[PDB]
C-alpha cells in the first residue's frame, strides 16, 4: 500500500509497545507464532529474531495507518463524512430468527449475517470472539466452523480480545473462505494485512470484515474491581450492555447499572489514541447507537458489504428499515466526541508534524495553517 | 569414494576409480543430502559448520588436519579399533586423526559399518513437508533475497510451487552457491537450501558428467609444438578457466567459455572448481568437453591441469616457452621472463567465480609473471584491481630492443586484473586480452577474427575501438576484409585506398616484423 | 528503514540519502555533463525504453555488461558507448579522462538496471576516489544504493510496477 | 533550537537544491566559503567536504523551519494571527528627512531607522543590498558602515539577493553591532543562525533584523526579457514599484507599467513554496500594503523592534500614525493569498504528513482532522 | 542524522533506534528485572542524582569503573554493586548467572554515564551474545549508542542541559 514502512520487532517496541499505544489487536502475534507472545496485552519476544523486516511491524495498525489511502483501495473513494468515514447507506436492522435475536447483543445482525454466510457456503470459518470457561468473561478468539459455534460467540465482551489471532489460526488451518468480526482496531489490522505488499499470508481468503462500533475496551483488572465494588461476581454475569448513559450488568437476580462516565477510569491505555469510532474501514459496521432496543445500526461501506445486506434481507434472515436523521446524527455525535477527545491524547505523544520544511507540534497545527 | 573441492581432483589423479561430487557451491547440498555414510575432511574450502551438517545426517566426521579440529578429541594415538567403537556407538560425533594411515583405515572400516546403520534415514523434505514449506512462506519483500549473495527470488519461487509450479524453485539449484545465509533470516524456519534441492531432485540426480583427471605439467614436446604459433599469434592464446564457484548466474557460464574458445582453437586449460563445473554439461551429441576434445596442450584441446595447486603448471608452461622456444635463461631471472610473457605470450586467465584468499594470491602470482586475469562481478569485493588507461599514450610505451627507441603499442593486454559482469561481456574481453604487440600479421588476423566475431555474437556490435588492433591490411579478418577497409575509411576516417585494398594512414604504428618489444632497459642492445 | 540489497553492505558512516524521483531527475537536469550508466538488468521489464528516453534528452549512455545488444536490438545506439563497469569507474575518477566525446569528464553519474553488488562497488569507487573534481553518483534503480549519494529505497521485484512509476517520474523531471 | 536536525551538503542537496526549493537566501555560502559557491542562484560544491554535519544544512531556512518554536524563543509568544504572525502593533510611518523620503522605496522607513541606529552609535554596520554598476539592477550584498552607504542601498530590488552573504562578511570584518535588512526568507535564515545550538558564528552580534514584506522575487533573465518587450533598457531604469495591480518601471521619460499578473511568470521557483508574507520572524516588518503613497506599513514584533520605532519617533527621524481595520485587513488579505496559493505548491512536493501512527497526504489533512 | 560518538563505530546493519525518553522509561518499567549500568561519567553534572532516583525505584545499579566512590560519597550504596564493565557483560550473557541478588539474570540493561567506546562494546556484547534468553540493552546516556537496542541521539556536552531534561523525563516515566 502507499505510505508503507519497513520495520522489525525493535521498531515495533520503539514506536508502539514502549510508546504505550498497543491496542491488543493480536496481529503481530497472529503471524509470528515463532517468536511473539502476549503478556498483559502487549507483545513480547524471549529470543532474538533475525528477520530484516517483520510482519509484526507491517501488520500493526499503530506503526503506520494511511487511512485515506486504505479507503481508496477498499472503496475506490475517500470519506466525505469525517465522523463516520466512507459509507453508501445507514440503516437499522435486526435478526429474524428468534433464537439469534434473543442471544444477540442488540438485534443479532452480526450473528445472523455470519449464519447466512455459512449456511449458503460463502464462508467455511467465522473468526469471532468467545469467552473462557476458566477465567470468567475473559474473551478469546473463536474460529467458528458451525452455525452453533457462531451463536456461541454472540454478545458483546467489553474486554479487548486479540481477535486477529483467530484469523491467523483460520488461515493456517486450511479455511478457504473466511469472515471475521472486529472492533475498529481489529478491522484496521485485517485491512493492513489484506493490503500489504510486504507479506503474503493468504489474507485474500478473508472475504468479509464485519466491523463493530467501539468507544473503548476495559482493562480486565480494573473492570473486575469495578464489578466487586458493585458486589457482582463475574461468573454470575449473564450479559453486559452499555446504553441510556449506563453500564448495565445483567444477572439472574436482575440488572445492576452504573453511570457510564465512571467506567472511563477502566479503559485500556491503548484505546486513548484510537481515532476510529465507526469501524471506518470495514465492509459493514454494526452498532447500537441510533437504533431502538433490539435493533442494530448498520453502515454499508463496501460493495461486498452492500451485497451481503441485500442478500441477507432477501433470504429473510434480517429485517431492515430506514434510520431517521436525528438517529444518524446521534451516531455522528458519539464519533466526534471520541475522535476529538482522543486526538487530544494523540497530540501529547506524537512527534513533530512536518510539512516540507515546516515543523510544528501537532496540537499547534491550526496556528500554522489557520 | 568421492570428493568435493580439490581433494577430489587429487584423489582421482591417484585412483581413476574414485569420483568427484562437485565444486564448493555444491558442498552444502551434497552433505545435506545425507548420501555420505562417513565424511573425512582435511583443510581449506570446507564448510566451517561441517560437524553440524554431518551430525544432522548421522555421518561421523573424521578430521585429519590441525587447521580444522572443530572441537573434536585428538585420537591420533588411539587404536583404530577403539576409534571405530567410539564413532559407531555415537558417544562422539567425530574425531581428529592426524596420522593419515590410521585415518584411512578408520574411514574405510567405518563407512562399511555406517552404511548399514544409516539405511532407513530420510534427509531431504518429503513431498508433504515440501508442500507445507512453500505454503507457509510469507513471500517476504526483503528478507531471504536480501541475505542471499545472488539475490535469488526464493519467496516468489516458493509461492509458484505452492500454486503447483516447482520450475522456478528448481531453476535456483544451480544458481545457488550453497552458502546457507537465506535460511538464517527466515522466521518461518524454512530449510530453503533443502527446499530448492527437493524441487530440483530430478535434475540433481541427472547431474552425471565426465572429466579428465588432472594432468599436471605441460610436456616439453608440447611447448615446442605450440611455442611459435602462440608467440606469433596463430594459436590465438591460452585460455585458463580457474578459480572458485561464486558465480553470478550458475555453473554453465564457465562451460560456455571453455566451449566457445576450444571451438576457436584456443588452448583451453582448467583447474579447481572451474574444471569441475565445465564438465557438468553435454552438447547435442551427449558429450562433455573432456569427452569431445583431446587432453593435449595444443590448440583446440581441453586440459584439466589439476587442482588449485596445479595452477603453477600454467606459469611453468609460459616460462618453458621463454626458455625452450626463445632460449632465454630462467635461473633467478624473473623480470626478464615475466616481461617476455607480457609482450609475447598470448594468454588470459578467467576466475569467473573468484572467492577465496587463495584465489586472490593466485591472481597476484599470475599477474606478476605478465598474464592478465578476468574475474566475475563478485571480484569487486577484493577492493583492488589493475586497470589500464588505453587513452593515455605515455602509459603504453615499450622499447624496441634493437635500438632503444620507444614505440606506443595497442592496449595488449589492456587490463591486468579486471572484473566483468556477464558471460556476454566476459568472452569478448578474454579474446581482447590475448592481443600482444609481437603478433605477426597472420596471428593478429586470427585473434582479430575471433575478437570481432565474438563481439558481434555476444554484444551485437563490433567494439567501438577495434581498429586499434589493425597495423596493416594483412591484420584484417579475411572474409570481411573489404567491408572492414570501408568501415576504416568512412566510419573511422582512416586514409584507405579501397581500389588498391591498402591502408595508407590511421594505424597506431607501422608493422615491423623485427620489432623486439620489451619494457626492460637492460634488454636494449 | 533503508534495506541495502545485500544486508552486509554496510560500508561506512556516509550512507546514501533517499531522494524523490523528482529530485533525482533534477540532479541529472542540473548536471553540466551527466552520464547514464546501465547494466545487464536494463535488458528486462521494458527498462531499456526508459534508458532510451533519457538518452534522447541529450545524455550519453554507458552500456556496461552486454547491455549494448538491447540498444542495437532497440534501434537506439547514437550516443551510446560500450564499456566495462570496472574500466568506467577508473576512467570517471581520472580527472584527465576526456570522456566518450573527448570533451571532458562527467560531473553526474546515474546508475540504472545494474547487478547490485558490482554496481554498488562501482558507486563506492566514485564516492571515495572521485573527490576533486567531485563527481556525484546517484541511483535511479530499484535498489537502495547505500554507496550512492542519493538513491531510491529498495523496491522488490514483485513490485516492479511501482519502480517503473517512480523511474518514469525521473524521466519526466529531466 | 527545538526540532533541530543534523545534516550535511548531501542532505541539503537531497532536500533543498534538487527539490527546487532553494530561495537563494545566501546563508549556506555565507558560512562555507571553503566549499560552497553559487551558480544560477543555487549552491554547488566542486570538491568533497568531510564534516559529519554542516552549517549549510543547519542554517538553511528550507531544511527545517520550526516557525512557532522560533517565535517563542524570539518573542516569548506564538502567533494568534496565522496571516501576519506575532505582532504587538501595526502602524503606518514615513521618514522626516526629505533626502531619505525621496530616495526611499515608499516612505524611507528602513533607511531612516538604519541611519538613526548608526548616527546614535547603536550599530557600526548595516547588512543591506546594493546594485552592480556592471550588471544593471543586479542586487549584491552591501555592508554599509556610513549613512551615505545606507542611502545608496535605498529602494526595492525585485531580483533576489543572497543578502546573508553580507551578514557573513560583516561577522568576519570586526563589526560589533550589526543590523540586517531581509525579505522573509533572509530573516528566517538569520533567525536560524542566531538560534542554532550546533554552530557558533558570532551571530549574537546581529542586534536588529529588519524584515520587508514580500510576495515574490523575479528571475533575472525573465525579468529583463520583459524589460526588452517593454522597450526599456535596465541601464535607464531609475526605480521599480508594484502597486494598483501594476508593475511600474520608472525612467526619466516617465513610467512604463504592466499587469502584475503577467509578471507571475517571472517569479523564482524557490518563491513558490514560500509561506511567509509579512517577515513573521523579524524584529519589525516593513511594507507598503495598507499604507498610503509615501507611507510604510510597519508591524512591531520584538521588544527591540518596539524600542527601535519608539526611539526613532522620539528623535523625529520618522512620523508614526495609527492604521484603520480595513487597511490592516488589506495586509491580512494579501498574506492569506500568498499563503493559500503557496501551500498548494508546498503540498505538491511534501511527503506524507504523519500524526502518531496516522499518515495522510498533506492536502488531505482536513478529510482526516475535520 | 544519527551521529555515533565515534563516527567509525558503524558495526553492522542492525542499528540502534532513536527512542523518546518516555519509551525508554517505560521499557525499564516493563522489565521484570532491570539493571542500571553506570560508568565513570556519572561522577559529573549531578548525573548520580538521576542514577540514585532510578535505584530508589527498586532497581539495582551496577557501578562500573570507580563510580562506586560517587555512590559512597552520596550516601546511597544499597542495591548498588561494585563490578567491572567487562565481567558484567560476560555475566549478563551467561544464562546461568543469577545476578547480584542471586535470583536470576536481568532482562533489561540500561547504560548511563559511561565512557563511550567501552560502553558501546559492552552493549554490542549483549546485542550479539545475549540472545536466548534475550536481554534488551538500551541507552539513556548523552550518546547515540548504535549498539543499543533503543537510545537517544547525540547530545553534545555544551548542550548537557537538554540531555538532563530528557534524562529526567526517563526517570519520571519509570
Ligand atoms: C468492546 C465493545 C464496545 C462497543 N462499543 C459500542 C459503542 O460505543 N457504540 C455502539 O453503538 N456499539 C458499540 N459496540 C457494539 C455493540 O455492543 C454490538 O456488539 C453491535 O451493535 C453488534 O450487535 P449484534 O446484536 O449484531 O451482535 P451479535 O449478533 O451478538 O454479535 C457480536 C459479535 O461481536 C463479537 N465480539 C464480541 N465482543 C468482541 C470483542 N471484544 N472484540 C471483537 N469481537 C467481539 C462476537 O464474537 C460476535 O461475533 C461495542 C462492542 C464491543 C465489543
Ligand atoms: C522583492 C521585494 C518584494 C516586495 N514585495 C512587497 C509586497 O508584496 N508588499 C509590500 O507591502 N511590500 C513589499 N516589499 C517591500 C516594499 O517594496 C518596500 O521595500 C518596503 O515597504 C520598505 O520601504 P522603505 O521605503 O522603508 O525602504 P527603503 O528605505 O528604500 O529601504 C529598502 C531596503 O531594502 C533592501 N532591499 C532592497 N531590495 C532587496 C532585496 N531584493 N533583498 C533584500 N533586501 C533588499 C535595501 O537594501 C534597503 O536596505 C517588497 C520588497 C522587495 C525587495
Ligand atoms: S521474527 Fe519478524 S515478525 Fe517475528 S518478532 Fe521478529 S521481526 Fe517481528
Ligand atoms: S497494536 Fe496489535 S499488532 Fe500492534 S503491537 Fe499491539 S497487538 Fe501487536
Ligand atoms: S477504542 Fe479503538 S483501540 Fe480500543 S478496543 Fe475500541 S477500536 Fe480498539
Ligand atoms: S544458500 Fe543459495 S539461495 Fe540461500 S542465500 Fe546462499 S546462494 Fe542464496
Ligand atoms: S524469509 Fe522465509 S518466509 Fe520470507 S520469503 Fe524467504 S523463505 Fe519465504
Ligand atoms: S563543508 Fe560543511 S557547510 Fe560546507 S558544504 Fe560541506 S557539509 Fe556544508
Ligand atoms: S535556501 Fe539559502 S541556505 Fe538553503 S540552500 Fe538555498 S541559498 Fe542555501
Ligand atoms: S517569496 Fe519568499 S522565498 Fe521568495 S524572495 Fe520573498 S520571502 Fe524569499
Ligand atoms: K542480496
Ligand atoms: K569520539
Amino acid at each position: 500500500m502507499k505510505f508503507d514502512e519497513k520495520g522489525s520487532i525493535i521498531d515495533l517496541e520503539t514506536k508502539v509497545v514502549y510508546s504505550n499505544i498497543c491496542c491488543y489487536c493480536g496481529a503481530c502475534g497472529a503471524f509470528c507464532t515463532e517468536y511473539i507472545s502476549y503478556e498483559n496485552g502487549t507483545p513480547v519476544t524471549k529470543q532474538k529474531c533475525f528477520e530484516i523486516h517483520g510482519a509484526c511491524f507491517d501488520f500493526c495498525p499503530r506503526t503506520f495507518l494511511p487511512v485515506l489511502e486504505m479507503e481508496r483501495e477498499l472503496f475506490g473513494e475517500v470519506r466525505s463524512d469525517w465522523e463516520l468515514g466512507y459509507y453508501t447507506d445507514i440503516v437499522t436492522a435486526r435478526a429474524t430468527n428468534p433464537e439469534i435475536l434473543e442471544k444477540g447483543q442488540n438485534g443479532g445482525v452480526v450473528t445472523a449475517l455470519l449464519t447466512h454466510l455459512i449456511d449458503e457456503g460463502k464462508i467455511d470459518a467465522a473468526c469471532i470472539t468467545g469467552r473462557s470457561d476458566d477465567e470468567p468473561w475473559k474473551p478469546e478468539p473463536l474460529v467458528a466452523t458451525t452455525r452453533d459455534e457462531i451463536l456461541k460467540g454472540a454478545g458483546s465482551n467489553y474486554e479487548q480480545c486479540p481477535a486477529i489471532m483467530g484469523v491467523g489460526e483460520a488461515l493456517a488451518n486450511g479455511s478457504e473462505n473466511i469472515a471475521m468480526v472486529g472492533l475498529p482496531c481489529h478491522i484496521q489490522a485485517m485491512r493492513k494485512i489484506q493490503l500489504s505488499k510486504a507479506f503474503d499470508v493468504g489474507a485474500s481468503r478473508v472475504k468479509y470484515a464485519i466491523g463493530l462500533l467501539c468507544t473503548e475496551t476495559f482493562d480486565r483488572d480494573l473492570l473486575h474491581a469495578k464489578l466487586r465494588e458493585m458486589k457482582i461476581k463475574a461468573e454470575d454475569v449473564k450479559k453486559f450492555d452499555i446504553g441510556e448513559g449506563k453500564f448495565k450488568v445483567f444477572t439472574e437476580e436482575g440488572v445492576r447499572t452504573e453511570k457510564i462516565a465512571t467506567m472511563k477510569s477502566c479503559m485500556r491505555d491503548g484505546c486513548k489514541v484510537c481515532y476510529d469510532f465507526a469501524a471506518e474501514l470495514a465492509d459493514i459496521s454494526v452498532g447500537s447507537i441510533g437504533s431502538e432496543e433490539g435493533w442494530n445500526t448498520v453502515l454499508i461501506r463496501s460493495k461486498a458489504g452492500k451485497e451481503l445486506i441485500d442478500e441477507a434481507e432477501k433470504a429473510k434472515v434480517i429485517e431492515v428499515k430506514p434510520l431517521n436523521e436525528a438517529s444518524i446524527q446521534s451516531v455522528k455525535d458519539l464519533a466526534s466526541r471520541k475522535k476529538s477527545e482522543n486526538m487530544d491524547n494523540i497530540v501529547e505523544i506524537a512527534g513533530a508534524t512536518k510539512i516540507l520544511h515546516l515543523a510544528v507540534k501537532p496540537q499547534e497545527l491550526s496556528l500554522l495553517l489557520g | 569414494v568421492a570428493g568435493i573441492c580439490c581433494t577430489a581432483i587429487d584423489t582421482t589423479r591417484y585412483s581413476d576409480r574414485a569420483k568427484i561430487v562437485g565444486s564448493i557451491g555444491r558442498q552444502l547440498r551434497f552433505v545435506r543430502s545425507g548420501i555420505a555414510d562417513v565424511i573425512m575432511v582435511d583443510e581449506q574450502c570446507i564448510r566451517a559448520d561441517i560437524l553440524e551438517q554431518a551430525k544432522r545426517t548421522h555421518a561421523p566426521l573424521i578430521a585429519t588436519n590441525d587447521k580444522a579440529l572443530y572441537g573434536l578429541v585428538d585420537r591420533t594415538d588411539d587404536s583404530a579399533d577403539d576409534i571405530i567403537t567410539i564413532l559407531v556407538s555415537g558417544k562422539e560425533p567425530g574425531v581428529v586423526i592426524l596420522d593419515p594411515v590410521k585415518a584411512g583405515e578408520v574411514a574405510v572400516r567405518l563407512v562399511q559399518i555406517m552404511h548399514e546403520k544409516r539405511k532407513g534415514l530420510v534427509h531431504l523434505p518429503t513431498d508433504e513437508e515440501f508442500k507445507e514449506y512453500v505454503e507457509m512462506c510469507q513471500n517476504c519483500d526483503a528478507n531471504c533475497v536480501i541475505a542471499c549473495p545472488q539475490g535469488l527470488p526464493i519467496g516468489e519461487a516458493n509461492k509458484a510451487a505452492a500454486a503447483g509450479n516447482i520450475e522456478p524453485l528448481a531453476e535456483l539449484f544451480d544458481l545457488c552457491v550453497g552458502c546457507g545465509r537465506c535460511e538464517q533470516v527466515c522466521k518461518k524456519h524454512i530449510p530453503i537450501v533443502d527446499v530448492i534441492h527437493k524441487a530440483a531432485l530430478p535434475l540433481v540426480r541427472a547431474e552425471k558428467g565426465m572429466i579428465r583427471v588432472g594432468r599436471g605439467p605441460v610436456l616439453d614436446t608440447e611447448i615446442r609444438n605450440v611455442g611459435a604459433p602462440l608467440v606469433l599469434g596463430t594459436i590465438p592464446g591460452i585460455i585458463a578457466i580457474v578459480g572458485c564457484g561464486n558465480y553470478p548466474n550458475g555453473t554453465k557460464d564457465v562451460y560456455i567459455m571453455a566451449k566457445e574458445f576450444v571451438e576457436r582453437k584456443y588452448i583451453v586449460v582448467l583447474t579447481g572448481c572451474g574444471a569441475m563445473d565445465a564438465a557438468l554439461y553435454r552438447d547435442e551429441d551427449g558429450k562433455t568437453l573432456y569427452e569431445k576434445y583431446p587432453g593435449d596442450f595444443d590448440g583446440g584441446c581441453i586440459v584439466n591441469i589439476g587442482s588449485c595447486v596445479s595452477n603453477a603448471h600454467i606459469h611453468d608452461a609460459a616460462i618453458k616457452v621463454a626458455s625452450i622456444f626463445a632460449r632465454r635463461n630462467i635461473r633467478a631471472n624473473y623480470a626478464e621472463i615475466a616481461d617476455y610473457i607480457l609482450n609475447r605470450v598470448g594468454a588470459c586467465g578467467m576466475a569467473w567465480g573468484a572467492m577465496s584468499q587463495k584465489a586472490a594470491s593466485i591472481a597476484s602470482g599470475v599477474n606478476r609473471i605478465g598474464i592478465p586475469v578476468v574475474i566475475g562481478p563478485h571480484g569487486w569485493k577484493y577492493r583492488r584491481a589493475y586497470l589500464g588507461r588505453k587513452d593515455v599514450d605515455r602509459d603504453w610505451m615499450v622499447y624496441d630492443a634493437r635500438d632503444g627507441s620507444k614505440v606506443r603499442i595497442e592496449p595488449a593486454p589492456e587490463h591486468l586484473l579486471v572484473a566483468a559482469d556477464t558471460l556476454e561481456e566476459a568472452i569478448p574481453l578474454m579474446a581482447r586480452l590475448c592481443f600482444r604487440p609481437t603478433d605477426n600479421s597472420m596471428g593478429r588476423q586470427v585473434k582479430l577474427t575471433h575478437y570481432m566475431d565474438l563481439s558481434m555474437k555476444y554484444l551485437g556490435k563490433y567494439p567501438d575501438d577495434w581498429p586499434v588492433f589493425v597495423r596493416t591490411e594483412a591484420d584484417l579478418p579475411l572474409a570481411k576484409k573489404e567491408e572492414y577497409l570501408r568501415i576504416l575509411k568512412e566510419d573511422y576516417g582512416w586514409d584507405v585506398d579501397l581500389e588498391a585494398k591498402k591502408i595508407i594512414s590511421g594505424p597506431i604504428r607501422k608493422f615491423d616484423v623485427s620489432f623486439d618489444a620489451t619494457n626492460l632497459e637492460q634488454l636494449i642492445r | 528503514m533503508n534495506i541495502p540489497f545485500d544486508i552486509g553492505n554496510i560500508s561506512g558512516p556516509e550512507m546514501g540519502r533517499i531522494a524523490t524521483p523528482e529530485a533525482l531527475g533534477r540532479a541529472i537536469k542540473n548536471a553540466k555533463r551527466p552520464l547514464l550508466v546501465v547494466g545487464s538488468e536494463i535488458l528486462e521489464d521494458g527498462l531499456i525504453d526508459r534508458a532510451i528516453a533519457i538518452g534522447k534528452k541529450g545524455i550519453p549512455i554507458a552500456a556496461t555488461a552486454h547491455s549494448i545488444k538491447g540498444f542495437v536490438d532497440a534501434g537506439y545506439t547514437d550516443n551510446v558507448y560500450m564499456v566495462g563497469l570496472h574500466e568506467l569507474a577508473n576512467n570517471i575518477k581520472s580527472p584527465d579522462w576526456m570522456g566518450f566525446d573527448g570533451k571532458g569528464g562527467y560531473d553526474l553519474v546515474a546508475v540504472l538496471g545494474g547487478i547490485y553488488y558490482s554496481t554498488s562497488q562501482f558507486l563506492i569507487s566514485i564516492k571515495n576516489c572521485a573527490t576533486d573534481p567531485l563527481v556525484r553518483a546517484i541511483s535511479i534503480d530499484r535498489y537502495y544504493h547505500i554507496a550512492a549519494r542519493m538513491t531510491f529505497d529498495n523496491i522488490s521485484r514483485k513490485r516492479t510496477d511501482e519502480f517503473k512509476e517512480m523511474l518514469d517520474r525521473v524521466v519526466q523531471s529531466i
